């Protein structure tokens, strides 16, 4: 027979690459990191403007349904 | 013969009345066969079935 924990493709539409989780992480890393140069001022919060793609892509298309 | 035949006669015509009859205990059958094909548911997605 089927399950009943799934069968409505609901958290797979609303936790996922083609949703909104997308955009609430990629506006983080420029509300804190853009700012700090007040404090700090110095060349090292720079290397997360690549590993936003990469962390999405080795998480979501392990199981993939 | 004919006054002699008096409840000889009576006996023949008796035998052919019907005749009320008492019940006691009668029992009842409850046998049932099939099959069942199923548607189981488917898941888921695958495819194939
Ligand atoms: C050079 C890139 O930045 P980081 O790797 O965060 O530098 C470590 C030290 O804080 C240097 O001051």
């Amino acid at each position: 027979q089927d399950l009943m924990a799934s069968g409505n493709t609901t958290v797979k539409a609303t936790f996922g690459k083609d949703s909104s989780v997308v955009k609430w992480v990629v506006l983080a890393e420029v509300l804190v990191g853009a700012v700090m140069y007040m404090m700090t001022k110095n060349v090292k919060f720079l290397a997360g403007f690549a590993i936003i793609s990469v962390f999405i892509a080795v998480g979501m298309a392990v199981v993939g349904l | 013969v004919v006054d002699w035949l008096l409840p000889v006669g009576n006996m023949l015509e008796g035998l052919t009345a019907p005749v009320g009859c008492s019940y006691m205990s009668g029992t009842v059958t409850d046998v049932i066969t099939g099959e069942s094909i199923i548607s189981v548911d488917a898941p888921y997605g695958w495819t194939v079935e």
